[PDB]
């Protein structure tokens, strides 16, 4: 699990890798990290899945309803309070762990919720296992103003490095270049390092190879009207 | 693990499963449950495999040290009460023991000692040691005489593996028939239980609790 | 049964084209509590070998005597013996190994985690790593605890592999090293701003630089942020 | 407290043919999710075509070996150079790993070579003590990730002939060496994806009668 | 994370070590501690950052509402509203909160908040980590109604020990000097601190 | 140590072209006892598949529950429950108690009605959307399918070779796991038609 | 111990309840009935903890009572077990468990068969031509297998039935002081009183 | 099993000793007699844990034999169950105890008298006119109480230990499947023509 | 608790409190903690008394074989003596001594032996429960090769501030002056330097 964020003049980019874990077993190859709270401000969990699918569905229908209610799109620093009040309610029995990164009117916004309502503000952060792995790339590479050129080959670089030395991080990495007052550009697997080679010999069998004990016919439609 | 053992006239039927698992998940199913400690005598790696293992290839030592000492061949009695003593004294040292030692002498006729990783040294008829004996016990007691025919008695010894085989989760593997003859013990080949599930459902009508 | 009371950090290295690079700060820490600030954990023997030692200090200084006797050992019968039997980097390594091992056998272990560097009597590079459980392993570059996350990710950027050794000059490396230094003082705390640097090469032997400083410390993006104010 | 025994995860598989035996494994050395080593091989020649690896925790089997190896030169010394048999080292290895019973050993050791006969053959051992002439064995965590395709490639097990829907059997095929290679090539492939045991390296010794071949492959480093 | 508040004439300067730790692992070195809950009562904050956040945002609700209902807050009767809370949730949340402020009917005052919960109105304050190293130094130096120029001075040299010794203290020494004057931030590097 | 490992027992889905095969086993076995070798664990809801793992009160009072939930759906709607719908619906309701948590792995499964894509997703205990389109593997023999599959894996399958492919890893992987045995059903669903096998197999 | 048995013929049920009650060391009562008749068909023999047996045997007796007045039609099998297994999912997650198994062995009288239903505390409900409780299915689940045949009659399940009984108390240091036999047929509840 | 009996009567020294060996939840057998013969009028019969059922019983019948030979002469029965005594004193401070309760009872030749001891696990011996062993113990002290008497010829000392032995099984879960029971007397040692 | 020595131009002066409590009773006030071992090698004692005191005994005797046989002990030595027996038994045994001793070569050396159990040569050291309250108010005072009136003073300042923060630090401040001199005895009432 590595997890980056990186501000730009233009907006915030933050990327994640796809490969999730469930045990030392991978799960699966692309299981998106990066969450829909509004078409501006997106964000990424780590911690368990099941704990950032759920909270990220209650607050991204909170925040919609606010929006409708003061017709604007709210601040990022509303969704910052609102994760982190919820959260504060189950004191952090449900850990969910998120780098919350948009852009809105205000300008643009980047903070960290953890499990029992600890925050981190920052120009850059990382999170997860590999959060330490991608953490080093940045504080050597950093510059005042980084453009949204180099911010984006900035973050997918200590991706990269979250690859190599953390063995959850691994296959392609999905990104969300996210400009002020402009659609989210979602460069969808932006690097992809892996190789897939198919079987030398082929493993397809004749038919009836299989043995059968009896077979029946059933069905699923409704039963004739006449 | 289902491994069984009855004395009748004709000496001693012993017949053995081969499913060994680690964990939930089948590690094996070649494991093979008899252990040749010499020509005379049979011993089972029911219980703890290693264990068994380690101090019954030790048995064999002391079983050879005797022969060659007095220079006839050793009673189970002599054999067996060994095998006692040095797995009481050790205990607590992780032993999990549980064996049949079987063998077919005219000093006291057949005659199996289940010795115990606790020293316990128990005789008797009928001996079934396993998670699965529950199940081997129901086939067994009732076609077990001690009068029952030598033909019989090979039937009996598959059928009781079969059933076990069935129901518990830590048995399948295949059959190894034994007979301890007066002589020493003689094998009786390999049969796979699986195939013959299928001959009997076939052959008697049985396993219709069984779909179809 | 040993526990951890005073305490060390990471130790970074690697392997270039004509020798190996070991670099350490130079703490004792006793916990939070920074006691020592000075303490200095690499310990060259000879010019052949520099053994860098974490973890705890107590240990450093049992083993530092086991090795100051090994020497002696060493030139007891036949000392015309200069560079045959005498010790190498491996011989070294081998005996800690099996001491190390012995300890966590007692359930008691020599709570430290240890680098080898240095060059054989063949000029091969030799890195190889042994730790208190007794993990086993040679690789291209090898950095320990905080290290082994953050400074052996740029190490590898470099050295990918067993081709990219000669590419690398030791002029690079000695970059490589310093500028890694930086990051673990900025992000870490246990990391002090002195920090020692010793090179073996084939050619030059041991230049021992003593004494440098982290500098061009960042609060560029510390002015930027003030937060919810 | 100290932790008693570590994990330094790895696969391992030894294939008994009938005329060669592999013993095949990776390269990558992990504590967690990081990489300990991206290369650092585990089999090992012990001499006279029998190669070993003692995988799992792997101080533990360093230990191992390294007191075999002296075994290896007393065996010779008293014996007037006797061929080391493959199962007298089996025996052998069973009596070391019974030394400390009430602390056991942890590692899940494999050794393969020829027997006596010719066919090539495989010996494994649980850490328990035990140990049993196997026909293919995988070992380590993702033993049983492995084996259900060897089950289905080689021994056709649960396969029956085309047409026959289960009343013939599928017999036993005798498979070249070339052919047994790709197979596990194949199979560490698979597992790089589904395993973070599995990478860097596949490094495998192959001992025949005619010496001992080394095989080298990449695997992936994602 | 060591935090102090040191009276002088004119007032009060509360400085205060940025880092935000996990671990060892400094998560976050350049983090917001001198936080307003209103306009001349801002306050240090030490152990949990969640913990006291939750108790630092509920309080800055309750002041905005007494000043327009009840008029202005005291220090004292603030830091009454902080206690309750503190008190309450004594083993629930470990929170230690200076609450600090600046009147200019009755220039600095400094109350601590342990994190039992209580009201303890002191001449100066010292408190997290590092607090110990200078427990002994400030006693030694403290100054009645100090020159402004010798309080920045003093905070900067109190605090400069605390970061040797103790590696959780450090970054930047961020000040808020409340005076008559307003709410002036000041910004001091290790740069700047460390060598004096 | 979890309930749902005491009673075992998998749960595979696999995907062809246009086509989906959901298959079990009909061992349903308490430790030792083996109870039934005819226990279901592949259920249906018209065309959308529910496939459940682990302990074995909970695989009950579950499925009548999400009876009981899209059966409401049916009537409300006026129109068949989607696969997709079904999966999103599937996740929500583990999270509910995320306490005294649901201790099954269910499977979805289906062909869209209106798009003809053939689809499947898996579930964490407390509920997650997990799309892998190869296999969703499940239960206590997650692993070795996990190997198996990916190894014999060919993409986007005729019905036919379809069939051969995901017998030949039910088979050898429950010969090789204690609690998943006796007999075997298939659901190779065409398109719309449900043909429905039982396999033999060498029962023990 | 306290075993209930049960085994599914041709045209009935035949089940087994031990008459002995133990309440701990020592037999409190060794003859004491085991079971009760929820419907005339419809027949529930239980076992599980001491005294919150007694206590569910009697509320669960009522409610099925209630519901086949309410609708001149007495509950079937089907509906009376899975009524059950409602109730014990509802129990095995309650704030004090109540762990009871059951074999309800019951006469559909609205298709004319018998049909035997094991439910665990838990709640699992299966249909089988036999269940059982304890330690007593696993020695019989085999013997029943191999002697069993469709075909059988329900005068020669009691001559098996003695000796599936007679094992049990040999294997088993425990001893059940026999078992009452009730039979549940089409004709409603018959006592076999030979045992 | 649990059980271990003795009465001393008139004539007589009479013991009854379980039959039953149950390792677990499974009776292994149900005939093996739980005694070991000491001399040709003294008897020991034991009961306790697994493994140290064994071992003692044949180490204390080793030293009683060794001894009898020496010197050719055997032993009072007084002296025999103070060695048994102080063995387990011993075992008690020692490593690992040795748990066995045991009833010794002998048929002292020369003064033609019957002596039971009663030696309980501790290493408490006593002589009474008569013991048991365990909990099964408690539920037969009333018979004996009421109905012994010390005329009690050898034959009437049978009749009540029948009546004794129908209680245990009514009340015990567990029946310890029946007793041999043999007398040590004058004559020496004899199994009950019945029993 | 609190124990201290500094080195100066002319040797180092040992220093120490003398109040040694029980729980909150002061079991003794007046308690000896500056122990000779040798002639001009002393050690201050902290951390268990039962412990310390048993191990300074041990040492003691081994210094005065080395003097008969090897010639006299120098600090060093005496202080890998302390160190290899406080290293065997880290666990069982508590210690934090203070090894120093004066050599007119070397001036003044002054050795640590924490708990750990390792040989630390310091120009100053503290230790005890008094120690954090003083760690940076001495690094702000340290001043090397200072008048040995100075170094009176110092320990003076630094340990009144001790007994403020800490109220089990306190009672006389006891000295052993080691100087070519001799060794010298000064003894400071509370009565003096709490008030100064």
């Amino acid at each position: 699990t590595t997890i980056v964020g990186v501000k730009f003049n233009n907006g915030v980019v933050i990327a994640a890798d796809t490969r999730s874990t469930q045990g030392p077993i991978v799960a699966d190859k692309n299981c998106a990290k990066l969450h829909r709270i509004s078409p501006k401000i997106w964000c990424a969990g780590a911690g368990t899945a099941a704990d950032t699918e759920a909270v990220t569905q209650l607050i991204g229908s909170n925040i919609e309803l606010h929006s409708l209610y003061t017709s604007r799109e709210p601040r990022v620093v509303s969704a910052l309070q609102m994760l982190k009040q919820h959260l504060f309610k189950y004191q952090g029995h449900i850990g969910a762990y998120l780098i919350v990164a948009g852009v809105d009117p205000t300008g643009s916004h980047l903070f960290s919720i953890h499990a029992h309502g600890s925050t981190d503000v920052g120009y850059y952060l990382s999170l997860g296992s590999g959060s330490l792995a991608a953490m080093a790339v940045l504080e050597s590479h950093w510059k005042q103003d980084l453009t949204k050129e180099e911010a984006i080959k900035l973050a997918s670089d200590a991706i990269q490095a979250g690859i190599w030395n953390d063995l959850g991080s691994g296959s392609n990495v999905d990104v969300c270049v996210m400009e002020i007052g402009k659609d989210a550009e979602y460069l969808r697997n932006y690097l992809t390092p892996n190789v897939r080679e198919e079987k030398q010999k082929s493993y397809k069998f004749p038919r009836g190879t299989t043995a059968v004990l009896k077979e029946s016919i059933v069905n699923i439609c409704d039963i004739q009207e006449e | 693990t289902t491994t069984l053992a009855f004395r009748f006239q004709g000496g001693i039927i012993v017949a053995v499963d081969s499913r060994a698992t680690a964990g939930n998940w089948v590690a094996s199913q070649t494991v093979k449950k008899v252990i040749e400690i010499n020509p005379f005598l049979l011993g089972t790696m029911a219980g703890g495999a290693a264990d068994c293992q380690f101090w019954e290839t030790w048995l064999g030592s002391q079983c050879r040290l005797h022969e060659l000492r007095e220079k006839e061949r050793i009673s189970v009695a002599a054999a067996s009460k060994i095998l006692s003593n040095l797995v009481y004294q050790y205990k607590g040292a992780g032993l999990s023991m549980g064996t049949m030692i079987c063998g077919y002498t005219r000093k006291e006729g057949p005659t199996i000692y289940y010795v115990d990783s606790d020293g316990t040294r128990l005789k008797g008829d009928i001996f079934c040691v396993g998670s699965g004996q529950t199940f081997a016990y129901g086939v067994l007691d009732s076609n077990y005489k001690w009068d029952l025919s030598v033909e019989d008695a090979l039937y009996l010894g598959k059928r009781s593996i079969l059933a076990a085989a069935h129901r518990d989760a830590y048995s399948g593997g295949s059959v190894n028939l034994y007979h301890v003859t007066e002589d020493g013990w003689i094998y009786h080949g390999n049969h796979d239980v699986g195939e013959l599930f299928w001959k009997v459902k076939e052959e008697e009508g049985s396993f219709n609790n069984v779909i179809g | 049964t040993q526990q951890p009371i005073v305490t060390g950090t990471s130790v970074i290295s690697m392997k270039y084209d004509n020798g190996v690079i070991i670099a350490a700060d130079n703490l004792g820490s006793y916990g939070s509590l920074l006691r020592f600030n000075g303490v200095e954990r690499l310990i060259p023997v000879g010019d052949n070998t520099v053994v860098g030692i974490s973890g705890d200090i107590s240990d450093m200084q049992h083993i530092e005597r086991l090795l100051k006797d090994l020497v002696t050992e060493n030139a007891y019968d036949n000392p015309l013996a200069d560079a045959e039997e005498a010790l190498e980097p491996s011989y070294i390594f081998e005996y800690l190994a099996t001491v190390m091992y012995q300890r966590r056998s007692k359930m008691n272990p020599l709570w430290n985690a240890i680098i080898v560097a240095g060059v054989q009597s063949n000029g091969d590079q030799f890195l190889r790593y042994v730790n208190l459980l007794g993990v086993t392993y040679s690789s291209p570059t090898l950095a320990t605890g905080f290290g082994a996350h953050m400074a052996n990710p740029l190490l590898r950027k470099v050295v990918d592999r067993e081709s990219d050794i000669p590419k690398t000059t030791v002029q690079v490396a000695e970059e490589a090293i310093v500028n890694a230094m930086r990051v673990l003082y900025y992000r870490d705390a246990r990391s002090s701003r002195n920090f020692s640097l010793a090179i073996i090469d084939k050619n030059t032997g041991l230049t021992f630089k003593k004494n440098l400083q982290v500098e061009n410390m960042k609060w560029d993006f510390a002015k930027d942020i003030k937060g919810y104010g | 407290q100290f932790n008693p025994y570590g994990d330094n995860g790895g696969t391992i598989l030894g294939i008994a043919g009938e005329d060669f035996a592999v013993l095949a494994g990776d390269t990558r050395n992990i504590t967690d999710y990081s990489i300990n080593s991206r290369y650092e091989p585990k089999v090992f020649d012990c001499g006279d075509n029998i190669v070993m690896s003692a995988n799992g925790f792997a101080a533990d089997g360093d230990a191992l070996v390294k007191r075999f190896k002296n075994s290896v030169k007393w065996y010779h010394f008293d014996h007037n150079d006797k061929k080391l048999s493959i199962n007298s080292a089996a025996r052998n290895i069973q009596h070391l790993l019974y030394g400390k019973r009430f602390f056991p050993y942890y590692v899940h050791t494999i050794i393969a070579g020829l027997d006596e006969d010719g066919k090539g053959a495989v010996y494994s051992f649980d850490p328990v003590g035990s140990y049993e002439r196997e026909q293919c064995r995988a070992g380590g965590a993702a033993a049983s990730l492995i084996m259900p395709f060897l089950d289905n490639q080689v021994n056709f097990k649960n396969q029956y002939e085309p047409g026959t829907n289960g009343k013939v059997k599928k017999p036993l095929k005798y498979l070249s060496v070339e052919e047994v290679i790709k197979l596990v090539r194949d199979s560490f492939t698979s597992a790089t994806e589904r395993h973070i045991q599995v990478g860097d390296g596949l490094e495998i010794l192959i001992v025949t009668k005619d010496g001992v071949r080394k095989e080298f492959y990449e695997l992936k480093r994602d | 994370t060591s935090i102090m508040a040191v009276t002088f004439k004119d007032g009060v300067i509360l400085g205060a070590d940025s880092r935000t730790t996990t671990g060892a692992y400094i998560a976050n070195r350049v983090t917001d501690k001198l936080t307003r809950v209103h306009d001349k009562i801002w306050c240090c904050r030490s152990g949990s950052a969640a913990d006291t956040q939750a108790i630092a945002d509920i309080v800055q609700y309750h002041l905005e509402l007494y000043t327009s209902q009840y008029g202005t807050p005291s220090t004292e009767t603030a830091a009454s509203v902080f206690k309750e809370l503190c008190y309450e949730n004594k083993d629930n949340l470990t929170a230690g909160i200076i609450v600090a402020g600046y009147d200019d009917k009755n220039k600095g005052e400094v109350y601590t908040i342990p994190l039992g919960g209580s009201v303890h109105k002191l001449p100066y304050a010292i408190a997290g980590s590092g607090s110990t190293f200078i427990y002994g130094y400030c006693d030694k130096n403290f100054r009645e109604n100090m020159s402004k120029e010798e309080t920045v001075d003093f905070i900067k040299h109190s605090l400069s020990q605390a970061i040797k010794w103790d590696g959780s203290s450090g970054g930047v020494i961020r000040m808020v000097v409340l005076t008559a004057a307003g709410v002036e931030r000041l910004i001091f590097y290790p740069d700047e601190y460390e060598q004096l | 140590s979890d309930p749902s490992s005491i009673n075992g027992g998998i749960v595979v889905a696999m995907t062809g072209k246009d086509c989906v095969a959901i298959a079990c086993d009909l061992r349903l076995g308490s430790q030792s006892l083996g109870v039934s070798n005819k226990f279901e664990k592949i259920f249906h809801y018209g065309h959308v598949f529910l496939g459940i793992t682990g302990l074995a009160t909970d695989v009950t009072t579950l499925n009548e529950m999400f009876r009981y939930k899209t059966n409401l759906y049916k009537l409300k709607e006026e129109r068949a429950i989607e696969p997709e719908t079904f999966t999103q619906l599937v996740s929500s309701s583990l999270y509910e108690r995320r306490f005294g948590p649901y201790f099954v792995g269910p499977v979805v499964a289906g062909i869209n009605s209106k798009s003809g894509k053939p689809f499947i997703a898996g579930f964490d205990l407390i509920g997650c959307i997990d799309e892998a389109k190869d296999f969703i593997v499940s239960g206590t023999a997650s692993d070795q399918l996990f190997g198996m599959c990916e190894s014999l894996y060919e993409p986007n399958l005729e019905p036919e070779d379809l069939f051969e492919t995901i017998s030949q890893a039910l088979l050898n992987a429950a010969d090789r796991d204690a609690l998943s045995g006796w007999g075997a059903v298939v659901y190779i669903i065409k398109k719309d038609e449900v043909v429905k096998r039982y396999l033999k197999m060498r029962q023990d | 111990m306290d075993i209930i048995l049960g085994i599914r013929v041709q045209d009935s049920v035949i089940l087994a309840s031990s008459k002995a009650v133990t309440r701990g060391i020592s037999v409190l009562k060794d003859s004491d009935d085991k079971t009760r008749q929820l419907s005339p068909h419809t027949l529930m023999s239980f076992a599980g903890e001491a005294g919150d047996t007694v206590q569910f045997a009697e509320y669960i007796q009522a409610n099925i009572q209630l519901y086949s007045i309410r609708e001149d039609y007495e509950l079937s099998p089907q509906a009376v077990s899975s009524f059950v297994r409602q109730e014990l999912a509802k129990s095995i997650r309650s704030r004090r468990p109540y762990q009871v198994n059951v074999l309800i062995g019951g006469y559909d009288k609205k298709k004319n068969k018998p049909e035997l239903y094991q439910i665990d505390y838990l709640g699992t409900k299966v249909e089988l031509p036999y269940g059982a409780h304890g330690y007593s299915g696993f020695y019989t689940f085999s013997l029943l297998d191999h002697h069993y045949r469709p075909d059988m009659t329900t005068e020669e399940g009691l001559d098996l039935l003695k000796l599936c009984v007679q094992e049990l108390e040999k294997r088993m240091p425990m001893d059940f002081k026999g078992v009452i036999v009730k039979i549940v047929d089409k004709d409603g509840i018959r006592q076999v009183d030979d045992f």
